């Protein structure tokens, strides 16, 4: 079959120093902390979602991910790359690729708020379709 | 637990409930100031009554936390600040009177009209008509109609209110244990601070006067030169030895002489330093102005403006017929919301003003990293100085070139150097004696050195001695001409506009040495100097966390005002004027008057 994985960061921004760090930032692989691709084809997209705060200071709040410790670019995963195993987790798991999740207020201070964890065994059984 | 720990509990509580109530009060002041309508006045009041309640209650719940007993010099700072303040020590009845007097003075000023005696249906407001006369007109009698109409038909109205206002603000002052409202104000400049860094509030006067005396000669010669030229335009109205008639100076007040440049430029055949005409020839819109200002700020390594700034600023007078307040202000609404309010027009003045107002937003952005109680400029001068530093770099002919607003073949020579330093003296050196006098009057009225039966006598006695400016028409004490200026009717300390001016060169010197600029500092354009950007940002982001004295030592050498960079900026001009004046009568006589 084909599996979609939405990797979603949801963040709320108030608190003491509005500008210094986000208040809370929940991180989720499909509404769970862990997904293993078990289908022949898979897609993964990163979704950033702010909550309403009643302040246009939102949208100067950027949370995005970074090129991590591994030979993949997040965007390269979806572009017909091939694996035998591929699994995604929210929290550090053994022997993993790490895509760190940095947050920033309008490019002032940068402040890491989590990461996407990738585990893989090379093969020709699982494909990354971009559609 | 330790009283200091138990006071951190208080501070943490404050710094949460505040940042919601602040933003909500700010958001409703915005709407009024962006849409004056009686239901937006109401909402504004309510939310600010929520803020007042909390703040004045938590002031008193913070005095319960004694200061000697706290050792952390952040929690001391934060607490000291909460504690001190509050027009809160007054009868519920007398508090409510003040606010009616204050809101009445404000809207009398907002809505005052002066009416053609030919067409009684034609009737003019400062913004937009009467200021336009006084800025553009060359007709002696039209200037006086406007100048006098404003003072006689709104200044008079203001006079009874102003009298109550001094009584009750003097009461508010002495009941927070100050000498008079004048003292209450001068305490923006009090530091306790560390050792070797304190500053009392009775040294502001001393040091204002000390530094003003040192300006007086450069100002005298400027004055001579401009009365000399103004005769060419109002012959038979201007005595070559008397003070300068007040209605002739560029503003409804002569706060700045800038709009006298037309008439006083030394070398006018050269390319125009005043870049208004170029702006209009190149179809510059308000968006263009603010973008160019943004780009300046970026080039020195300071951030660009937030999306919210571009979404919600008000950068022109809106076209939907809404009535708004145009007085240019740079709002920190909190929660990272930053805006400007400004009815912008295509003028080298609003171009410089956009740089100034965006400088405010940068100090505002920078100190948002500091606890709520400390996110204010160090003194009121610092904020307006950081603003004027941007104008200093952005008005130099070099930067004007590189922007486009001077033709590509332009090249400075000693004649255009003098041209520039004349405009920039009309604007800077000019406003210095105005600012000192207005506040000496205020401070002295407040002390009660000046009774009600001399309020307009002393005013024009002092305006003729200190400033060199003479009423064109006699004014009895049925008038309150001080209150005919925004800042006075809207209850704002004015001395900030003096301290700003001595600082803005102190600071510019510093940054230029860090920008490794050689040669005259009036040819400094810190533009493209990321290193000077950093140095500035390093003060900006301290906010009020340190004394203003300590904050001078960081960027500039000294821990007090120093008029020397200002004298050096203007030294070229000083020497040309002194020549250009030898066969003239430099200084004035307080005796002549146009009547
Ligand atoms: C004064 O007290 C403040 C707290 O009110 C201290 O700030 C803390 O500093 C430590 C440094 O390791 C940080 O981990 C904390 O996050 C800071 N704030 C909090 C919430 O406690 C400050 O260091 C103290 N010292 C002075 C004199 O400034
Ligand atoms: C503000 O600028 C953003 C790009 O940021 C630029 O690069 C970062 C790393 C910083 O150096 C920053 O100061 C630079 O300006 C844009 O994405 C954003 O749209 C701009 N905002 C607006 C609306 O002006
Ligand atoms: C102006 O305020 C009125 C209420 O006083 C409101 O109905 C109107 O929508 C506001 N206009 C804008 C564009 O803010």
């Amino acid at each position: 079959q084909h599996t979609d994985i939405n990797f979603t960061a949801t963040a709320s921004f108030g608190g003491s120093c509005y500008v210094c760090k986000p208040h809370q930032v929940n991180i989720s692989l499909n509404g769970n902390t862990s997904v293993c691709v078990r289908t022949s084809h898979f897609s993964i997209r990163y979704i950033y979602n702010r909550v309403k705060s009643g302040s246009p200071g939102d949208s100067s709040w950027h949370i995005y991910l970074k090129s991590g410790t591994c030979p993949f670019s997040f965007s390269k995963l979806n572009n017909f790359q091939k694996f035998k195993t591929i699994c995604f987790s929210t929290v550090e798991v053994p022997g993993s690729c790490n895509f760190p999740l940095e947050a920033t207020w309008h490019y002032t201070s940068y402040t890491i708020v989590g990461a996407l964890y990738v585990t893989w065994s090379e093969g020709n059984s699982i494909t990354g379709v971009p559609y | 637990s330790t009283t200091e720990d138990l006071a951190k509990t208080f501070l943490e509580k404050f710094n949460s409930e505040a940042e919601e109530l602040s933003h909500q009060s700010s958001l409703a002041s915005w709407s009024y100031n962006t849409n004056i309508t009686d239901e937006n006045v109401q909402k504004m009041n309510e939310a600010g009554a929520r803020w007042s309640a909390f703040y004045e209650e938590q002031c008193k719940l913070a005095k319960t936390y004694p200061l000697e007993e706290i050792q952390n010099l952040t929690v001391k700072r934060q607490l000291q600040a909460l504690q001190q303040s509050g027009s809160s020590v007054l009868s519920a009845d007398k508090s409510k009177r003040l606010n009616e007097i204050l809101n009445t003075m404000s809207t009398i000023y907002s809505t005052g009209k002066v009416c053609n005696p030919s067409n009684p249906q034609e009737c003019l407001l400062l913004e937009p008509g009467l200021d336009a006369i006084m800025e553009n007109s060359k007709d002696y009698n039209q200037r006086l109609w406007a100048w006098e109409g404003w003072r006689s038909e709104v200044g008079k109205q203001l006079r009874p209110l102003y009298e109550e206002y001094v009584v009750l603000k003097n009461e508010m002052a002495r009941a927070n244990n100050y000498e008079d409202y004048g003292d209450y104000w001068r305490g923006d400049y009090e530091a306790e601070g560390p050792s070797g860094y304190d500053y009392s509030r009775d040294q502001l006067i001393e040091d204002v006067e000390r530094t003003f005396a040192e300006i007086k000669p450069l100002y005298e010669h400027l004055h001579a030169y401009v009365r000399a030229k103004l005769m060419d335009t109002y012959p038979s109205h201007i005595n070559p030895t008397g003070c300068l008639p007040a209605h002739l100076l560029g503003d409804m007040w002569g706060r700045f002489w800038t709009n006298l440049y037309s008439l006083t430029v030394p070398f006018g055949q050269k390319p125009n330093i005043d870049v208004t005409d170029a702006m209009v020839d190149q179809s510059w819109d308000a968006k263009r102005i603010f973008e160019e200002a943004e780009k300046f700020f970026v080039s020195v390594g300071l951030p660009n403006m937030t999306q919210g700034f571009w979404e919600n600023s008000m950068l022109t007078e809106p076209g939907d017929g809404r009535k708004v307040v145009c007085h240019p202000t740079a709002w920190d609404l909190g929660k990272g919301d930053f805006r400007i309010k400004m009815c912008t027009k295509v003028t080298m003045d609003d171009f410089l003003t956009a740089h100034h107002e965006m400088g405010h937003i940068q100090y505002d952005m920078a100190y948002a990293v500091q606890p709520y109680l400390l996110r204010n400029g160090a003194n009121e001068g610092f904020h307006e100085a950081v603003g004027e530093i941007m104008s200093l770099s952005a008005a130099t002919p070099n930067h004007l070139k590189a922007i486009g607003l001077l033709p590509p073949d332009f090249y400075e020579d000693s004649e255009t150097e003098i041209n520039f330093l004349l405009k920039q003296a009309l604007t800077i050196v000019g406003t210095l004696p105005f600012t000192y006098m207005l506040e000496k009057w205020r401070w002295m009225v407040f002390k009660g050195e000046i009774p009600k039966e001399e309020w307009m006598k002393k005013w024009w006695e002092m305006k003729r001695e200190i400033v060199g400016v003479v009423e064109p028409v006699p004014h009895d004490e049925t008038y309150c001409d001080p209150a005919a200026l925004f800042h006075v009717a809207n209850d704002y300390s004015f001395i900030r506009y003096y301290t700003r001016t001595i600082y803005q060169f102190q600071f510019q010197e510093a940054l230029c040495q860090t920008a490794k600029h050689e040669g005259p500092l009036h040819k400094c354009d810190i533009s493209n100097s990321t290193e000077a950007g950093q140095k500035l940002l390093q003060m900006l982001s301290l906010g009020k966390s340190e004394p203003w004295t300590l904050a001078l030592e960081r960027i500039v050498g000294v821990k007090n005002m120093d008029v020397r960079p200002l004298l050096n900026y203007f030294e070229p001009l000083f020497t040309w004027l002194k020549d250009q004046n030898k066969n003239s009568f430099v200084g004035w006589s307080t005796n002549w008057s146009p009547y």
